[PDB]
RNA sequence: UUAAAUCCUUUAACGAGGAUCCAUUGGAGGGCAAGUCUGGUGCCAGCAGCCGCGGUAAUUCCAGCUCCAAUAGCGUAUAUUAAAGUUGCUGCAGUUAAAAAGCUCGUAGUUGGAUCU
């Protein structure tokens, strides 16, 4: 079982430290190579330049063709694909216009039903989808 | 109209027995669910803690019935929780009940820390083993309530205790068998020993003894 | 490097479960009784209550002979006495563990207008309150939030300026009068 | 069970196995009560007292109940010696 | 109770002159009466303020009699392949941590 | 008021019918309070944090109506903390679910029978 002595710190701690390396979430926090392989760089939000898009098939169970846009990030010029989140919003989004893209909420997992997006478009031109979807703003070229 | 099978029952229909607790004195078994009807009356307060679904899979194909975790409860008195299948759900409850009124069984109340007035909370810190499910009963202070899931935090609002703590272990995602585990634990207040009793017991007669002459009559 | 202050604190706790009918129903129907904007009244109430518990519990910890216990022990007794909500034959520290919310909803100025009936309902208690028309002593008070003390509660009155109180009659009336 | 001013606050005071002082349940179902009688020393008569034994489930279980009501008989006396 | 093969107690019935005594023959009828259970409640519009009434009898939103009366209406319109029972002649208050299982 | 202004506090006059001097942000399968309402698209468009809905009546889309939550605030992403007794000293595990070295000796380490008022 456990060591239980009085003068058995330094074996305990250091066990504990060398065990927290197998905890995965510990590890990805903390050893740090999620950390340079991550587009964003650890970013909540990043800005890129339109590239293509390209309409991605969905997994097998439901049927669909998501229209995700392929996107260079300006700060590391990564390549991006990003789901564009709202039926019709497609038309809005233009080939090389400046776009503010940000995840899905899984904290880099690729969310249901389209693999290798984990992505989601939210401004484009500095005005967000969100005002163009609800007919608030008039977009800028 | 209420009809007795057991002499028990035949001496609680009449007035030789005063309360529950020479039942659970001598630890005799409430056979009939209207013993429990009669001494509590209508202090009975229950809700149905859930309906599971169970598809009973049988020759022809696979066709369902429901089961029922009820939990019935007098305040500061008793609890009692009871599972029942059925065809119909209305009838697995009602079955439920009559079969949770079986199962009541006492609580003790006592206290955390000096003892002025009614007991509030659990005596000591008891436990409550069922399949994998662990729940641990922890005293507590007055006034902090009932520190819970909602299904204990159900059946200790039942059971009069006011205020304690609870932990769980294991897969408290079956509700029944947690239920079923804080049901073991809140029968363990009396299955545990405190130094409170201590004294030698006197043995008092059990209620079949010296009333079997009005027994010879039935 | 500035000349301020930046000591802030929340009053209030989000409870931890959203969405039960029970903490909504007991919620609502506290409003409902006592006539409250929003639920953020609530638990504001609720967490000063908290922490007049939690202060209390963690004074019982303590040995009945311990300094402290009987000084903060006089000071919160004697606090919740003046402030309208204990009584003088109630002063033991574990009778504060015997209090719950609407006793702390009891002594607003809302509740206190409407009970001892100034205005007629309570939410003409709470206009009446913000529509500065009533005082205290002396002073106006147009918060309804404002915990009135058990001395100072004898004496609450209509802000004399006000049109129910000595006079100066208001807009309307005014405009009313000059018709014709 | 009895709070400072002096108050049996308690709903009952269950009985205790005589054989090794365990508290007997409320849902022990397997417990026993022997009432013995004992008799008049010089003519093997009734006397219509009797002494109690009190026994839990577990003890029952175990096979160890007939053992333990002979031995507290024999502190009883009403085995005799040996 | 219900065997085919019975017993008779006649000879141990000692004395019946008028066997149809008026104290067994109640005429129970409710069914079209206003006094049956099974009866919608004629539901009042929904109030803004979120409750009826004042003082202490304030009845709420949820308020959880009512819900649970109204979990139980709603179980009523279930799927047809679905066995509900007796829910509203025995009074079934129903919660959603139920309801919703069930629903599903 | 203030260095002089501003803002707050005080005073005169004007200033209030909701069809306004008009409150938003999310959601209504479950988790989780809220609809088995109506019309359209028809595994397409889409919704969807998880399970899943949509392949001609959609309890999940799109609109509208109604409803719920919070309310001058409310969603979203990221990071992190509690739930996590899923890092375990308190306090986890190791036959079969991830796991005890093939076995033995052995240094450092860790722990070490009674016994003296």
């Amino acid at each position: 079982g456990k060591c239980r002595g009085l003068r058995t710190a330094r074996k305990l701690r250091s066990h504990r430290r060398d065990q927290k390396w197998h905890d995965k979430q510990y590890k990805k926090a903390h050893l740090g190579t999620a950390l340079k392989a991550n587009p964003f760089g650890g970013a909540s939000h990043a800005k890129g330049i339109v590239l293509e898009k390209v309409g991605v098939e969905a997994k097998q169970p439901n049927s669909a063709i998501r229209k995700c846009v392929r996107v260079q990030l300006i700060k590391n010029g990564k390549k991006i694909t990003a789901f564009v989140p709202n039926d019709g919003c497609l038309n809005f989004i233009e080939e090389n216009d400046e776009v503010l893209v940000a995840g899905f909420g899984r904290k880099g997992h690729a969310v249901g039903d389209i693999p290798g997006v984990r992505f989601k478009v939210v401004k484009v031109a500095n005005v967000s989808l969100l005002a163009l979807y609800k007919g608030k703003k008039e977009r800028p070229r | 109209e209420w009809m007795p099978v057991t002499k028990l029952g035949r001496l609680v229909k009449d007035m030789k027995i005063k309360s529950l607790e020479e039942i659970y004195l001598f630890s005799l078994p409430i056979k009939e669910s209207e013993i429990i009807d009669f001494f509590l009356g209508a202090s009975l307060k229950d809700e149905v803690l859930k309906i599971m679904p169970v598809q009973k899979q049988t020759r022809a194909g696979q066709r369902t019935r429901f089961k029922a975790f009820v939990a019935i409860g007098d305040y500061n008195g008793h609890v009692g929780l009871g599972v029942k299948c059925s065809k119909e759900v209305a009838t697995a409850i009602r079955g439920a009940i009559i079969l949770a009124k079986l199962s009541i069984v006492p609580v003790r109340r006592g206290y955390w820390g000096n003892k002025i007035g009614k007991p509030h909370t659990v005596p000591c810190k008891v436990t409550g083993r069922c399949g994998s499910v662990l729940v641990r009963l922890i005293p507590a202070p007055r006034g902090t309530g009932i520190v819970s899931a909602p299904v204990p935090k159900k059946l200790l609002m039942m059971a009069g205790i006011d205020d304690c703590y609870t932990s769980a272990r294991g897969c408290t995602a079956t509700l029944g068998n947690f239920a079923k585990a804080t049901f073991d634990a809140i029968s363990k207040t009396y299955s545990y020993l405190t130094p409170d009793l201590w004294k030698e017991t006197v043995f008092t007669k059990s209620p079949y003894q010296e009333f079997t002459d009005h027994l010879v009559k039935t | 490097p500035v000349a301020r202050s930046w000591v802030c604190r929340k009053t209030y706790v989000t409870p931890r479960r959203p969405f039960e009918k029970s903490r909504l129903d007991q919620e609502l129907k506290l409003i409902g009784e006592y006539g409250l904007r929003n639920k953020r009244e609530v638990w504001r109430v609720k967490f000063t209550l908290a922490k007049i518990r939690k202060a209390a519990r963690e004074l019982l910890t303590l040995d009945e002979k311990d300094p402290r216990r009987l000084f903060e022990g006089n000071a919160l007794l004697r606090r919740l006495v003046r402030i309208g909500v204990l009584d003088e034959g109630k002063m033991k520290l574990d009778y504060i563990l015997g209090l719950k919310i609407e006793d702390f909803l009891e002594r607003r100025l809302q509740t206190q207008v409407f009970k001892l009936g100034l205005a007629k309902s309570i939410h003409h208690a709470r206009v009446l309150i913000r529509q500065r028309h009533i005082r205290v002593r002396k002073q106006v008070v147009n918060i309804p939030s404002f915990i009135v003390r058990l001395d100072s509660q004898k004496h609450i009155d209509f802000s004399l300026r006000s049109p129910y109180g000595g006079g100066r009659p208001g807009r309307v009336k005014r405009k009313n009068a000059k018709k014709g | 069970m009895q709070n400072d001013a002096g108050e049996f606050v308690d709903l009952y005071v269950p009985r205790k196995c005589s054989a090794s002082n365990r508290i007997i349940g409320a849902k022990d179902h397997a417990s026993i009560q022997m009432n013995v009688a004992e008799v008049d020393k010089v003519t093997g008569r009734f006397n219509g007292q009797f002494k109690t034994y009190a026994i839990c489930g577990a003890i029952r279980r175990m096979g160890e109940s007939d053992d333990s009501i002979l031995r507290l008989a024999k502190a009883d006396g009403i085995v005799s010696k040996n | 109770g219900d065997s085919k093969v019975s017993i008779s107690f006649e000879n141990y019935r000692k004395v019946h002159p008028y066997e149809d005594s008026d104290s067994s023959e109640d005429e129970v009828d409710w069914q079209d009466t206003r006094d049956d259970p099974y009866r919608p409640a004629k539901p009042v519009p929904t109030p803004k303020k979120g409750f009826i009434g004042k003082g202490k009898d304030i009845t709420t939103k949820h308020d959880e009699v009512v819900c649970g009366r109204k979990n139980t209406a709603r179980m009523e319109n279930f799927a047809p392949e679905f066995q509900v029972g007796d829910g509203i002649g025995m009074d079934l208050k129903l919660s959603n941590h139920v309801f919703n299982a069930l629903k599903q």
